[PDB]
């Protein structure tokens, strides 16, 4: 993990399916292949990925002070681990199948739902810059405060002004 | 009609302009095979010309 991003968002983001937690995790990271035998590389790859992470732990990291504020030289402070939970709850309305009257028909359950990435990209071992480049949008536009939107990549779609092609339904 | 203006020495550059038979798209092509030109082959081209 090359690069790690912890940011934390609203209500209105924590309310949606995808965002079921208080903290987003965003990170770029290498990736190898290698032969059976020993250590022979075949390929290197860059994945950009963003996970919505729960807390499992805490350690001991140097302080780093901002400009309204010193620090002592060997002063250091506490932060939370995270690490990628596999199911969340959500609450939806529901219908009480032993209902005795109308006053406890309706209710509200609560049911878990699989976790899935929310950026999931990968890079070859060049073009290192597109992959900063697109791990840095990303942190800017959670940073925004609203959801993630954005996702179009140029090299990965189709040719423009294919008229013969683009004429098939699509909607 | 024949103008080629990709003619110099490696592909760079030539002294002529490019002419109708490079200009068009190389997708609107229809071989005949040698033989002639009938009456449905005018409404192949018509479609070609449509369907952009």
């Amino acid at each position: 993990m090359l690069f790690k991003y912890i940011h934390d968002v609203n209500a209105k983001v924590e309310e949606g399916r995808r965002y079921l937690s208080d903290v987003v995790r965003v990170a770029l990271d290498k990736e190898e292949t290698t032969d059976p035998d020993t250590q022979e590389v075949t390929s290197t790859s860059y994945r950009v990925t963003a996970y919505p992470v729960v807390q499992v732990g805490e350690e001991e990291v140097p302080y780093i002070p901002v400009h309204p504020k010193t620090a002592e030289p060997g002063q250091k402070v506490t932060v939370p681990t995270y690490d990628v939970p596999e199911k969340l709850p959500v609450l939806v309305r529901g219908r009480n199948p032993e209902a005795t009257g109308d006053y406890d028909d309706h209710i509200w359950v609560t049911e878990e739902v699989e976790v899935r990435p929310l950026v999931d990209e990968v890079f070859k071992e060049d073009e290192f810059e597109k992959a900063r480049l697109y791990y840095e949008n990303v942190a800017a536009q959670l940073a925004e405060g609203d959801d993630i939107r954005h996702y179009y990549r140029k090299d990965l779609d189709r040719e423009a002004g294919h008229y013969s092609v683009s004429r098939y339904p699509s909607f | 009609f024949w103008g080629d203006s990709k003619l110099a020495p490696g592909g760079q550059e030539g002294l002529q302009f490019d002419g109708i038979n490079k200009m068009i798209d190389p997708e609107n092509t229809i071989d005949l095979k040698g033989n002639y030109l009938e009456e449905k082959h005018i409404n192949w081209g018509s479609q070609l010309i449509l369907q952009n």
